[PDB]
């Protein structure tokens, strides 16, 4: 019983729920209204899979999820839609206003008489589940709710239950294009939470998926539900090794295991390969060598960084399809011959592999082909601290002149905890420019005794 | 659920009033009798905002409007949506202000004030989670300026965790109207800049403007005037109302929009606008709205964004669109006009997004800009203010009211303060010492 | 014309709870620097803070640098009495959290061995008065005392009801108060039972963290004018000057007090009027510091009086030809580590000034990088003149 239990926060948290959840429905052959024809037809089964729906007796399935919110806008939209008889009438949306852009807002004076009943509901799910293995947390930087409740929640979780990993899911804000005037101040308060709480933090960047959408599956015009899709794929890979049989299985632990050296660097980057439409599927192999090769690609990165700027410090490969292992070990063995792919010198295994059976599955109304391989890469780098390092010159340049700030501590924070939270950043920054940094040469400067 | 109260006062006012009340009442399918007769579900869902429920499934506006003259009251029941106000909610007086301050403010309005306010108090008390308040009025007149500044004083008094918006319809260079214009706008911007968050600047000359070059009337008359300011005043709250792929409370704009507490003067901009016979010849597309938005014909201030800087704007879209068109293109402006956007700001635009636009276009949207260019609108009245109090050209019938000369000085003060943020933003570096 | 301002902070050597219970210090000072170290945390680093002035009264009977009382009024107040009698205005502002020490450093003990800054400030004010009456001199001493609770100001000594007063603007005096009482006093006695009368009227409400924290900003003003009769009839007003004592609620977080309604409102308020005081200061002490070097007159930029009625009233005295210095207090337990950081932050403000590590020898190392050091110059000399 390899339960796992999703939490989403914020409006970007229930939309990239909302086409996970679609996805999931459509793997395991559930309906929108919760029932699953394919037990009555076959007479039974374990299609009912408990990673993330939990049977009744009369033969529906809920789902282990948990949608929060301060706007009723966007689940009243889930409770009037299509899915309406799918999840709990139990959604934790208060009746109020929102955190409006203001991380105050939603962590000190609103964030509470929500947060209560949020625990309760989670702790009434963890109560129905045998051998919980962690929580699947889906936010936004750069949101009043997303980063502030986030915090508080996270906070009390790791008080609560302590040793179940808790990952996350979370879109960084971009380097050139924003939606707010304030991003960076919530992201800069919101670093020092997901830093000592998460145990490992998987960011996707706004800027790089519609680059990809406009480069690989031609449209010109995307919108949110594609890269919500996107994301769902990328969870859908990640998560598939403990719902489907394969040749290698890696469960929640052995990523925490393989891709973070420290507990401090569990900030890893995500790609997806065969992103493709269907018209161009044809005129192409899609073999294992290619969709390894283009998940190394600078272009298909998920984060506006050039891994090529840093070095690799550990990889995790997730295939799902008609592959074996030995395409992959000559991928990898390729791999590891180029010399723009650099890799730390205290790592010199590198790679860690699995595979599933399970392919993936094709959403109507989608935009990817119909393929029969995939693999998602998980890349632990330090090409991330790029990303950071902007994000915190935005920062000085409106702190210099304290904008903004008044609507901060007018909702119950002082000046100083964004001294604080600046400082924590830094120190983070200094540790990956530690850690990429070549042993000393010789490592024991040097030595040659007698005989 | 969030819900704002309608406050209207005065003549300027309550005309704005009764036509916004129209716009928005045919967005949310309403009878003139009060009943609804819409078509989609989603009309209903979001009601609340700006409508109380009555019991034979009629909806009666929050409204609250204020006179010291009956008359123009009397406009507004004999009228296409007249009955459809609460008869309770007329507050009026006779004996009008005149278009003296003071009178409004200190001898006449001080009489009137008590039953605005119970009438607020029982409107706002029985409201799930107010989300705060809105004033339409002139500050170039007497019951309209005089009165809403007391009652925003007062309402702040007692609710000071709420929103207070305000459309102000301030005086012109050419189009004047009163002979003591300077007066009554230095009074009232005295009581704006310390007791609003958002204030909306509008005057008559842009809307002349865009009625001639834009939407080429020939014979424009206060009716289309009233009809572009409903349009922006639905477009500000349309997020509310109405679900959307990036929604935007007006919290939200408070809190994106101004960087320190005194900065809250923004110019109000709606796009798209044809004239007619032209509607065929242009088409509609993300592009174009965002280039007819930033062109400073359309402002709805009379003030050039090109002789200042922008400290922020917000961009409300209403429509099926895509979001990667709307970062472009706000990108883009960002980036080709650098000089007009300041520096020490990494990214001033918001945006946000509604799925359902208005109901016979395909797109909309809505701008909302904070510009040190406004500075100039402020000089302006001062410079006038100044070239009468030197004289005293009309200070007795404000003195005879019980007040003192310290205080128009008090107002000129506090107005020049004011404008020097403005004009130091203003520049383009500082670098020499 | 120029305003600098010091910055002086100082610590509270422990009290009977804290000497009954095994508590141990965290705060070490040197210098102009003084630095703090995280209980919960030993392993990674202290935080080092750098002022004007840094005040070690943690040990009563040391010797070697103790901050004296005598020193600290020396240090500050002799200063701003004697800017003061030149004709120029002079404010003091108290600033620090529950349990710091901020009313000792401000009133001090009645044995009058171990003084606060006020009642010194007062008797040198009347002495030196009561000194220079010459025959043409003649002196006029009278006070008032004002606090601010939530952006409105009420009169602490008027026993009126404490409704909310008016703030104008006179053309030339500047911002004041109306209907706000000013008595005449003729000795400090009669100035500390007035402040005793006032102080029993402040808003002061129970917290998570104290039955009595000040929820409200306070005022006392001391107006001083001199009127001399030079041959003639020139008895007309030289100079009138401003002594403000201004007492600051401090800051708090919502963490700390939980509670809804008039608390947080009040603790939005004080952290909104701490911060803009935190910019006006802060925009005060550079253009100073500039023009003392630069003399050119950068236009006179635009110091922010008006986000703030503490600061819109002390407008007078903030700018122009003054002098200002604000003292903190940091309490010295290992528990109060939240709020010792927080103050030394607050104090970080009014010129930011870099502050350098601590860095300094280890005893085993250091004796081994000397020792190692004189082995090599003396076989250096010894190689040297063939020796070796
Ligand atoms: C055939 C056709 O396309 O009709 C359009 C039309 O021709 C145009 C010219 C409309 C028309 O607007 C005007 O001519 C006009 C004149 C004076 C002042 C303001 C507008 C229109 O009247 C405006 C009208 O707008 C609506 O129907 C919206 O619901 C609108 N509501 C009202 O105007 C309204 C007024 C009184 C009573 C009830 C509704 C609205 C706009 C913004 C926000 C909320 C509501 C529309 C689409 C049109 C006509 C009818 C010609 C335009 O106006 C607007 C605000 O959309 C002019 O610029 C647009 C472009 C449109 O193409
Ligand atoms: N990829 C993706 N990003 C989204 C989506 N929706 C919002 N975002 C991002 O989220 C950021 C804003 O934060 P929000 O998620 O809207 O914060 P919130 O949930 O609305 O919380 P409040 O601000 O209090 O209302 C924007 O910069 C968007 O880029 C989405 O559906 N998909
Ligand atoms: N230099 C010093 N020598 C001796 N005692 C000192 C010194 N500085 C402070 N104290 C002690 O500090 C205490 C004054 O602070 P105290 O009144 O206990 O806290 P508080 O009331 O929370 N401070 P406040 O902000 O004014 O309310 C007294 O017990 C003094 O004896
Ligand atoms: N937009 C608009 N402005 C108006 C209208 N009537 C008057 N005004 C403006 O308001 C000013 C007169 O103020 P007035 O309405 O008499 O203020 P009141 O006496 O308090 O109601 C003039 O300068 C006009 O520009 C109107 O119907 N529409
Ligand atoms: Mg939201």
């Amino acid at each position: 019983m390899r339960e796992c239990i999703s939490i989403h926060v914020g409006q970007a948290g229930v939309q990239i729920g909302n086409a996970c959840w679609e996805l999931y429905c459509l793997e395991h052959g559930i309906q929108p209204d919760g029932q699953m024809p394919s037990d009555k037809t076959i007479g039974g089964g374990d299609d009912s899979f408990n990673t993330f729906f939990s049977e009744t007796g009369a033969g529906k399935h809920v789902p282990r999820a948990v949608f929060v919110d301060l706007e009723p806008t966007v689940i009243d939209e889930v409770r009037t839609g299509t899915y309406r008889q799918l999840f709990h009438p139990e959604q934790l949306i208060t009746g109020k206003e929102d955190a409006a852009n203001n991380y105050a807002r939603g962590h000190y004076t609103i964030g509470k008489e929500i947060i209560d009943l949020v625990l309760d509901r989670i702790r009434k799910l963890a109560d129905q589940c045998t051998g919980l293995q962690g929580f699947l947390v889906f936010h936004s930087f750069g949101g009043g709710t997303g980063s502030g409740f986030t915090s508080l929640l996270m906070e009390r979780l790791s008080v609560d239950y302590g040793k179940k990993s808790k990952l996350e899911f979370s879109i960084y804000p971009a380097p050139q294009v924003s939606t707010a005037v304030v991003e960076p101040y919530n992201s800069i308060l919101t670093t020092h939470t997901t830093l000592e709480h998460s145990d490992c933090a998987f960011m996707v960047d706004n800027e790089a998926i519609y680059d990809i959408c406009r480069r690989n599956l031609d449209i010109e015009r995307p919108t949110y539900t594609n890269l919500n899709r996107l994301i769902s794929q990328i969870v859908s890979s990640i998560t598939a090794s403990l719902r489907f049989d394969g040749a290698l299985n890696v469960d929640l632990t052995e990523f925490q295991t393989n891709l973070v050296p420290y507990p401090r660097i569990h900030f890893p980057l995500a790609t997806y390969a065969p992103v493709i439409s269907a018209e161009k599927a044809y005129h192409e192999q899609l073999s294992v060598a290619e969709i390894t090769n283009a998940c190394f690609e600078p272009a298909n990165q998920m984060v506006k960084c050039d891994p090529r700027h840093g070095k690799y410090m550990a990889c995790c490969l997730l295939y799902r399809g008609d592959v074996v292992p030995k395409d992959v070990n000559a991928a990898i063995a390729t791999i590891k011959t180029k010399r723009s792919i650099q890799f730390v010198d205290w790592c010199p295994t590198g790679f860690k592999v699995g595979i599933n059976y399970q392919p993936p599955t094709v959403v109507p109304g989608g935009d990817l082909a119909k393929v029969q391989r995939a693999v998602c890469m998980l890349s632990n780098t330090t090409a991330i601290a790029e990303a950071w390092a902007r994000l915190d010159h935005k920062f000085d340049l409106m702190y210099a002149k304290r904008a903004f700030v008044h609507w901060y501590v007018g909702e119950g924070m002082e000046e100083g905890e964004f001294s604080e939270a600046r400082e924590d950043m830094a120190a983070l920054e200094k540790d990956y420019e530690e850690v990429g940094v070549d042993s000393v040469e010789g490592e024991g400067e040097e030595e040659g005794e007698e005989y | 659920m969030r819900e704002i109260v309608h406050i209207q006062a005065g003549q300027c006012g309550n005309q704005i009033g009764a036509k916004f009340w129209e716009v928005i009442s045919d967005e949310h399918g309403i009878d003139p009798t009060g009943s609804y007769h819409g078509d989609s579900d989603l009309q209903l869902e979001r009601i609340n905002v700006y409508y109380n429920e009555a019991t034979g499934n009629k909806y009666v506006p929050r409204a609250i409007l204020v006179d010291l003259e009956p008359g123009t009251m009397d406009s507004v029941r004999s009228g296409p949506f007249g009955q459809i106000f609460r008869p309770d909610n007329f507050v009026f007086g006779q004996s009008g202000a005149g278009n003296n301050w003071a009178k409004g403010h200190y001898t006449e309005g001080a009489e009137l004030v008590d039953s605005v306010l119970d009438v607020v108090r029982k409107e706002s008390e029985s409201c799930d989670c107010l989300q705060g308040f809105q004033l339409t009025h002139s500050l170039g007149g007497g019951t309209g300026s005089g009165m809403g500044t007391l009652l925003i004083s007062k309402i702040r008094e007692e609710y000071p965790d709420r929103i207070m918006n305000t459309f102000s319809v301030m005086p012109s260079p050419k189009v004047s109207d009163t002979v003591v214009e300077p007066y009554n706008a230095t009074l009232s911007v005295h009581q704006l800049v310390e007791n609003t968050d958002e204030t909306y600047c509008i005057d008559n000359e842009a809307l002349y403007d865009i009625c001639f070059r834009t939407l080429k009337l020939t014979t424009p008359t206060y009716g289309d005037l009233n009809h572009l300011v409903s349009a922006t005043m639905s477009g500000v709250t349309t997020c509310l109302r109405f679900p959307g792929q990036l929604n935007a409370d007006l919290r939200k704009l408070a809190v994106n929009m101004v960087p320190f507490p005194r900065l809250h003067f923004f110019m109000p901009g709606f796009a798209p606008l044809t004239s007619r016979g032209s509607q065929q010849y242009r088409a509609l597309t993300v592009p174009e709205l965002t280039q007819q938005m930033f062109d400073s014909k359309n402002m709805m201030a009379a003030c050039d964004p090109r002789h200042g800087r922008y400290l922020t704007v917000a961009a409300i879209f209403r429509g099926r669109m895509s979001m990667k068109e709307v970062d472009e293109q706000m990108l883009n402006v960002q980036n080709k006009n650098s000089s007009y956007f300041v520096e020490w700001i990494p990214n001033n635009v918001k945006t946000a997004v509604c799925d359902i636009p208005p109901r016979g276009l395909k797109m909309s949207a809505t701008f909302i800009g904070n510009s040190t260019a406004i500075q100039e609108l402020f000089k302006r009245i001062s410079e006038q203010f100044t070239a009468m109090f030197r004289r005293k050209a009309f200070l007795h019938w404000y003195t005879g009211e019980g007040m003192d000369e310290m205080e128009f000085t008090e107002a000129e003060s506090n107005m020049n303060d004011l404008v020097s943020e403005y004009q130091q933003y203003q520049d383009a570096t500082a670098d020499e010492q | 014309a120029g305003a600098s301002v010091k910055v002086a902070v100082r610590v509270r050597p422990f009290n009977s709870r804290e000497m009954s219970r095994d508590s141990k210090c965290i705060i070490q000072m040197s210098g102009s620097t003084t630095t703090i170290v995280n209980p919960k945390q030993p392993k990674e680093t202290p935080k080092s803070f750098s002022f004007d002035y840094s005040y070690w009264s943690h040990t009563s009977p040391e010797d070697i640098n103790y901050a004296s009382q005598k020193q600290v009024y020396r240090d500050i107040g002799e200063e701003m009495l004697q800017h003061a009698f030149e004709g120029y205005n002079v404010c003091i502002f108290a600033y620090g959290q529950t349990g710091a020490g901020k009313s000792y450093t401000m009133m001090g003990k009645q044995e009058k061995d171990q003084q606060g800054i006020i009642p010194q400030l007062c008797e040198d004010l009347f002495s030196r008065i009561n000194d220079t009456t010459n025959d043409n001199m003649s002196y006029s001493v009278e006070v008032s005392y004002m606090e601010i609770y939530c952006e409105r100001v009420r009169d602490l000594l008027n026993p009126k009801n404490k409704g909310n007063l008016r703030v104008r603007e006179h053309p030339l005096l500047g911002p004041y108060v109306e209907d706000l009482s000013k008595l005449a006093v003729t000795s400090y006695n009669d100035i500390q039972d007035l402040m005793d009368s006032g102080n029993k009227a402040r808003t002061v409400a129970a917290t998570n963290m104290n039955e009595t924290s000040s929820r409200s900003h306070a005022v006392f003003n001391i107006i001083f004018t001199q009127k001399r009769h030079d041959a003639e009839t020139n008895i007309t007003t030289e100079k009138v000057s401003k002594i403000s004592l201004v007492d600051l609620a401090g800051s708090e977080r919502a963490d700390s007090t939980g509670a809804k309604g008039t608390r947080l409102k009040e603790g939005a308020n004080i952290n909104k009027s701490l911060t803009t005081l935190g910019k006006v200061i802060s925009a005060l002490a550079e253009m100073d510091s500039g023009p003392n070097k630069n003399k050119k007159k950068k236009k006179t930029d635009f110091i922010p009086y008006r986000d703030s009625v503490l600061t819109w009233l002390l407008r007078e005295n903030l700018g122009g030809n003054s002098r200002t210095a604000m003292v903190a207090a940091l309490s010295p337990a290992d528990i109060n580590y939240d709020e010792t950081l927080s103050t030394l932050r607050y104090a970080d403000r009014a010129k930011q000034i870099r502050c350098n590590a601590v860095i300094n020898e280890d005893p085993n190392n250091k004796l081994i990088r000397e020792l190692k050091d004189e082995v090599t110059r003396l076989r250096d000399l010894l190689y040297a003149q063939g020796l070796g």
